[PDB]
């Protein structure tokens, strides 16, 4: 038997900061306005990697 | 096999880009999908192997999503269909398969 669950997780403030930084960078806005498959793919490989854990995009150094 | 034989190891952590989904027996009774996989071949093989485990005995599958992020939009099969569309002859074209409306409306915040 199979039971399906989808759980919504609220992103942290550091995640929110990196997310807004990546989105509001002009290199993302120009791609959104004009369009390019590789650019949108790169934008997601950034943003979803942030969304998993911000330590993969900027780790906390000692 | 180690994880199957010993009931103490609480969780096996597993990569969707692993290859040996040909192993039919995994003893643990729940799965958490921590993330979505943009590549649909890996996604299909991961789902299919988890459903194989579910056929072997009852399981709970868990899908985590960030509420406000793009990951909610990737949950829709249309984004995978987008990548599938771009997969055909994605070298000689202008890489403009993603129409402006599709890009903007997929991400834009609405009431």
């Amino acid at each position: 038997k199979k039971y399906e669950h989808v759980l919504k997780c609220r992103l942290s403030n550091r995640q929110k900061a990196l997310y807004e930084d990546v989105i509001l960078q002009p290199g993302t806005q120009e791609a959104l306005k004009s369009g390019h498959f590789v650019n949108v793919l790169s934008i997601l490989v950034r943003l979803q990697r942030i969304c998993n854990h911000p330590g993969l995009v900027e780790p906390r150094h000692p | 096999r180690s994880f199957n034989r010993d009931r103490r190891i609480f969780c096996a952590i597993l990569s969707t880009h692993s290859r040996t989904t040909g192993i039919n027996l995994v003893e643990a009774d729940t799965v958490v999908f921590y993330d979505n996989d943009l590549n649909p071949v890996m996604d299909a093989k991961a789902q299919e192997w988890c459903d194989r485990i579910g056929r072997c005995k009852d399981i709970h599958i868990y899908r985590l999503v960030s509420g406000n992020s793009i990951e909610e939009k990737l949950l829709k099969n249309g984004t995978k269909d987008l990548i599938r569309e771009v997969a055909a002859q994605g070298n000689d074209y202008s890489m403009a398969f993603l129409t402006q409306r599709t890009i903007q409306e997929l991400f834009e915040v609405y009431s």
